[PDB]
Formats: C-alpha cells, sequence, structure tokens
C-alpha cells in the first residue's frame, strides 16, 4: 500500500519566476515517479518518468528531481503556456496518481466588466426563463455575483460558471445564469446582477425592466 | 509516432456493462510493452483503472473494481477493448487510453495518450438543447452570446461564425443543473461600433441528440 499526495492544491506563480511542486509517497520507492501535464480539454502529456529523466520534446525549463518519499517538479521561467494541472504517477503495477496541482500565473489585478442579459422572448413562452450575468476578463480568480429581484436577494437560486485562464491575457470570465419560472418572471419588475470583486472599489450593478 | 483512439457508447445505462474500445495507429498493439486505461472523473485528478502486458496477457486492475474490470485484445483489428460490469453512476467520466513504457527499470509510465471519451452513466434520455441568444439590455465594447439550455448529454460545441471569430470568445463549461440536464453559456465581447456592420451566430452541435442550430444574435 503506497499513496502519493501532492502540494500544494493551486500554484500562483510570477511570469517568468520559478515553480516548485511537491510529490510525497508514502514509503520509499527511489525513483518510481513520473510527472504528466493536463490542459483543460486535452490530453495528458508525458513530462518526467523516472523522477528525473525528460520526456523527448520536453525543454530544459523543466526538470523532476528527488529520490525516496519526496519528490519535484521545477518548472523555471513560468509561461502562459505551462498554466495546466501537473499529476505525478507512481511507477508501480498497481499504478496511483497524486490529486493534481493547478498552476496559474500572476498578473495584475484586473476589474471585471458586467453585462446582464434579459431572457429572449421566446423562452417565456417555453414556462422557464433564465436571465445570465456575465464577469468577463478578471485576475483575481473569486468573486462574489449577487442576484437581486425587485430588491430581493436570490443567489441560491443559480449556478456560476468559471473558465480557464485566458492564453493571451491571462484572466478568468464567470458566468451566472438565474434561472425562474415565467409565472414567477412576469410577477417581478427589476432584475439586477451585483458584483463585488478586488479590482473594484463598490459594487458594480447592472440591472433591467420587464 | 503513434496514436490512440478511443471509441464506445457517451451514454449508458446503470447496472449495464461499459464496453470502450482502443484503436491503435503507428504501430502493432503487441510492439508495445504494455497498454493501460485511465479515468478522469468530475473533480477528480487522474485515476488508473486496468493494464495489460503484451508479452504474457497479464493484467492489473484497480483493487477497488477488480471483479467489475475485464480486457479484451484483437491483434487483427490492432485495438484492445475495456469492459467494465455492473456500472453505477459513479463511473461517470473521461475514459484514456495509454501506451505503457517501462523504460530500464521495468516500472511502467505512461508516454502516449488518446483523445479521451466522456461517458455519462444515467438512466435518463437523449434531449437536444434549446439556444436562445444573449444580447444586452435594448459602451466601447459589446458582450454577445448564446444560451445553451437543458440537453443530455455532455459535450455540445459552440463555435462562432463557423470558426471565423475566436478573439474575445468565451465558451464556459457546462453547470449541471438540479433537472439532470445542462447548460452552458458562450459569450463574445466584440466593439459597439461594429453591431451594425457585423453579423454574429453561434453554431452549437450536440451529437448526442443529433442537434445542429445557427442562431442569429441581436
Amino acid at each position: 500500500e503506497i499513496m502519493v499526495t501532492q502540494s500544494p492544491v493551486t500554484l500562483s506563480v510570477s511570469p517568468g519566476e520559478r515553480a516548485t511542486l511537491s510529490c510525497r509517497a508514502s514509503q520509499s520507492v527511489r525513483n518510481r515517479i513520473a510527472w504528466y501535464q493536463q490542459k483543460p480539454g486535452q490530453s495528458p502529456r508525458l513530462l518526467i518518468y523516472d523522477a528525473s529523466i525528460r520526456a523527448p520534446g520536453i525543454p530544459d525549463r523543466l526538470s523532476g528531481s528527488g529520490s525516496g518519499t519526496e519528490f519535484t517538479l521545477t518548472i523555471n521561467s513560468l509561461e502562459p503556456s505551462d498554466v495546466a494541472v501537473y499529476f505525478c504517477q507512481l511507477e508501480a503495477n498497481w499504478l496511483t496518481f497524486g490529486g493534481g496541482t493547478k498552476v496559474e500565473i500572476k498578473r495584475a489585478v484586473a476589474a471585471p466588466s458586467v453585462f446582464i442579459f434579459p431572457p429572449s422572448e421566446d423562452q417565456v413562452k417555453s414556462g422557464t426563463v433564465s436571465v445570465v450575468c456575465l464577469l468577463n476578463n478578471f485576475y483575481p480568480r473569486e468573486a462574489s455575483v449577487k442576484w437581486k429581484v425587485d430588491g430581493v436577494l436570490k443567489t441560491g437560486n443559480s449556478q456560476e460558471s468559471v473558465t480557464e485562464q485566458d492564453s493571451k491575457d491571462n484572466t478568468y470570465s464567470l458566468s451566472s445564469t438565474l434561472t425562474l419560472s415565467n409565472t414567477d418572471y412576469q410577477s417581478h419588475n427589476v432584475y439586477a446582477c451585483e458584483v463585488t470583486h478586488q479590482g473594484l472599489s463598490s459594487p458594480v450593478t447592472k440591472s433591467f425592466n420587464r | 509516432q503513434v496514436q490512440l483512439k478511443e471509441s464506445g457508447p457517451g451514454l449508458v445505462r446503470p447496472s449495464e456493462t461499459l464496453s470502450l474500445t482502443c484503436a491503435v495507429s503507428g504501430t502493432s498493439i503487441n510492439s508495445a510493452y504494455a497498454w493501460g486505461w485511465v479515468r478522469l472523473p468530475p473533480g477528480k485528478g487522474l485515476e488508473w483503472i486496468m493494464t495489460v502486458y503484451t508479452s504474457t496477457g497479464n493484467t492489473y486492475s484497480d483493487p477497488s473494481l477488480k471483479s467489475r474490470v475485464t480486457i479484451s485484445k484483437d491483434t487483427s483489428k490492432n485495438q484492445f477493448s475495456l469492459r467494465l460490469s455492473s456500472v453505477t453512476v459513479e463511473d461517470t467520466a473521461v475514459y484514456f487510453c495509454a501506451r505503457a513504457d517501462g523504460s530500464d527499470s521495468g516500472w511502467p509510465h505512461f508516454d502516449n495518450w488518446g483523445q479521451g471519451l466522456l461517458v455519462t452513466v444515467s438512466s435518463a434520455s437523449t434531449k437536444g438543447p434549446s439556444v436562445f441568444p444573449l444580447a444586452p439590455s435594448s459602451e466601447s465594447t459589446a458582450a454577445l452570446g448564446c444560451l445553451v439550455k437543458d440537453y443530455f448529454p455532455e459535450p455540445v460545441t459552440v463555435s462562432w461564425n463557423s470558426g471565423s471569430l475566436t478573439s474575445g470568445v468565451h465558451t464556459f463549461p457546462a453547470v449541471l443543473q438540479s433537472s439532470g440536464l445542462y447548460s452552458l453559456s458562450s459569450v463574445v465581447t466584440v466593439p459597439s461600433s461594429s453591431l451594425g456592420t457585423q453579423t454574429y451566430v453561434c453554431n452549437v452541435n450536440h451529437k448526442p441528440s443529433n442537434t445542429k442550430v445557427d442562431k442569429r444574435v441581436e
């Protein structure tokens, strides 16, 4: 019985600096560790095998090291192409991977652009309407979205989704969808979306009538 | 110099047998050291399933699912298949097949992975999505989008202007609504001065339901 634990869960590194990922095996396994890179929507790509051997095509910036129980994957001069999830794998007949480490680049604080979309007219015929609030291009990963219908807070009736870190400007986008019934949508007037973010001195509210 | 391609059903009813085939191209399957299956559950990393060794045919599988999994190999088709039985909803994941390499040590590691195939385990039926346009209320940048509501199962493809528009596009990952159906958004930021001189359509494609719809957004 051998476990491999990765740390940290998320790693934030400035552009050009060094990223150091840790992989701890519960028992001494010499050099039997393999590192993999996996970007969202893509297959895993082999980076290191046997603790310190680079796979063909892997640049010198990435290099694995360590023997025994603790192992490290180092990414020198971090590039926007390095934002991914990295897995370490115990090289055994009963294989086992680590939980994975997400790596993102550090960026200047970017305020989000808040858009709100009233539901189309063909939605009300279906009996369910969905109003969408968009938070576009902000670097501080987490924000606070609040839905208010005629001043009444209605956040627990919505669902959120965040895209990956953009490869060009290194920001995040968030989209919240408040789903209500048509018979409830026609019984209220103002629908507001309140956004709290580090790049905002005060909460930004976007609303509409009808 | 080796390409792997997973094949099989994208939706499987519970308690049934999931059968996934890994077609290998480039080399002979028996020219490889070993082959393996690894899946990616939602909210989880890579979890190894099985591994078959070429020279002997011996199989190693995860103990938490030993009696439920087998692997067959067809050298004529140059492929090997994974069979998971008594499939529960816990088995919904993105299943990969990969080639193993023992190096000098003989301990396995994967060097070539397949595209990956998403398999959803549910008794729900296949359902096509409803596509509604997303436009701001009736200022140097406008946000246009499409809402792809109530479809099952994953995934769906959304492009803008038949792939001609890529900059400023953000297709959000889908959200599993409490109804058992998915819904995602796909937005794009464009100059406000171009809204009158530029058409923006979203190309939604849901292969499980054989649905294809292009929506003009204004």
